[PDB]
């Protein structure tokens, strides 16, 4: 209402304080003991290593959106935008494939039994993870290529496109961002999760309903939290993209939502790896 | 018989075998393997959680054995694949009660594996 700024920023600088440090000291602190004492010899292991590792690489880019919010203004090239925004969506995708093939991974070993033979071996987990290498490195690759700095008097870092001829392939390019990095991931691992409760909820009595309460629980705790930190920030995106405004509240809001998705990483350690039953002993 | 147990017998080295290990009456639920070589003593080979999500594996056989539980059939499995001549055992499935980590309440009679140079003539 006035020209007196309310202490929002350093709120936000507090906020990535913290999701920045938990994060990377905990995907850090996952991949050690992985490494020193697991050997991930197991299928389970590699994913939860490849996930640590996504999540340990997507908290490195925060401090930048941090500062770029603060100064309002990328002056550090070219070359350092290309290699930033390139880390920000390779892993992002590398985060949430792997977070997804666990989804399917879980699916497959209660509803296709004799599948899960064939399927729950280190190698598959392996390859899996070389087809989600692959996947990302296409985004990886365009982000280098594509990735870059306008003048549109404050200098902005992102993917640049030629605005010739009524083109719109920036809008294009956040559509399918939007459907494989978070419409059909959310539908796979809603979908897997949910047939797999059913599966276990269609068994004939108190270690059944233990099971599934402690797995439903987990269940929507994990989705929550794909939910909860993905869905403000790919929404905030397409509609700036199909519109919206510009203000200090819009910004404010924007790099809250921001630092919502690096908090997905920042809590995958904790969701996943420190409430595995096996990773624990 | 509780624990039905089938899949072993000869194989060639480097060789598969699928495990199986049923109840029937529903009387106890499979969800361990566990092997006793001719000469040394009973060793861990692979558990599953009730659910049949959670697989835990012994180190020696982590990287070659697969197991899965079918909660509808009330079946336990075990993938044995590039077998070689150090899994030549008893193999014994290991069935918990329905009323605690890695401990069984119900052992198997036995499915002895062999991997030796005919698996199934010369
Ligand atoms: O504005 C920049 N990047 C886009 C905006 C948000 C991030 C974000 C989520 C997201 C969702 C949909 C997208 O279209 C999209 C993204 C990216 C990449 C992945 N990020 C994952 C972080 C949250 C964990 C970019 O494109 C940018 C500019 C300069 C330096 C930097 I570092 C970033
Ligand atoms: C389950 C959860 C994640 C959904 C609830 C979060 C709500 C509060 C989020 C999700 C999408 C968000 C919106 C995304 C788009 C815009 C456009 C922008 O010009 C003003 C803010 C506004 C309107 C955001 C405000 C908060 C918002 C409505
Ligand atoms: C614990 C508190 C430490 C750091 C958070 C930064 C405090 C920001 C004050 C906000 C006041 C305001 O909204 O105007």
């Amino acid at each position: 209402l006035g020209s007196i700024s309310p202490a929002i920023p350093v709120i936000i600088t507090a906020v990535y304080s913290v999701v920045f440090v938990v994060g990377l000291v905990g995907n850090s602190l996952v991949m050690f003991v992985i490494i020193r004492y697991t050997k991930m010899k197991t299928a389970t292991n590699i994913y939860i290593f490849n996930l640590a590792l996504a999540d340990a690489l997507v908290t490195t880019t925060m401090p930048f959106q941090s500062t770029v919010y603060l100064m309002n203004s990328w002056p550090f090239g070219d070359v350092l935008c290309k290699i930033v925004l390139s880390i920000d969506y390779y892993n992002m995708f590398t985060s949430i494939f792997t977070l997804t093939m666990m989804s399917v991974d879980r699916y497959i070993a209660v509803c296709h039994p004799v599948k899960a033979l064939d399927f729950r071996t280190p190698l598959k987990a392996k390859i899996i993870n070389i087809c989600i290498w692959l996947l990302s490195s296409s985004v990886g690759i365009s982000a280098i290529v594509l990735g870059g700095t306008k003048v549109r008097d404050v200098i902005e870092c992102s993917l640049q496109f030629p605005d010739d001829d009524y083109s719109w392939w920036d809008l294009f390019m956040k559509i399918c961002v939007f459907i494989f990095a978070f419409v059909i991931p959310v539908l796979i691992i809603i979908v897997c999760y949910t047939l797999m409760i059913l599966r276990l909820k269609s068994v004939r009595s108190r270690e059944k309903d233990r099971n599934l309460r402690r797995i439903t629980r987990l269940v929507l705790v994990v989705v929550a939290v794909f939910v909860v930190c993905w869905t403000p920030i790919h929404i905030f995106i397409l509609v700036e993209a199909l519109g919206t405004s510009h203000s200090t509240a819009a910004l404010s809001s924007y790099y809250f939502c921001i630092a919502l998705g690096y908090t997905n990483s920042s809590l995958n350690p904790i969701l996943y790896a420190f409430l595995d039953e096996n990773f624990k002993r | 018989v509780q624990l039905v147990e089938s899949g072993g017998g000869l194989v060639r080295p480097g060789g598969s075998l699928r495990l199986s290990c049923v109840d029937s009456e529903r009387t106890s639920y499979p969800m361990g393997w566990f092997r006793r070589a001719p000469g040394k003593e009973r060793e861990f080979v692979a558990s599953i959680t009730w659910s049949g999500i959670d697989p835990t594996y012994a180190d020696s056989v982590a990287d070659r054995f697969t197991t899965s539980r079918d909660v509808a059939n009330n079946t336990l499995y075990l993938q044995m694949n590039s077998l070689k001549h150090e899994d030549t055992a008893v193999y014994y499935c290991a069935a918990r009660a329905p009323v605690s980590p890695y401990d069984y309440d119900y052992w198997g009679q036995g499915t002895q594996v062999t991997v030796s140079s005919h698996h199934h003539h010369h």
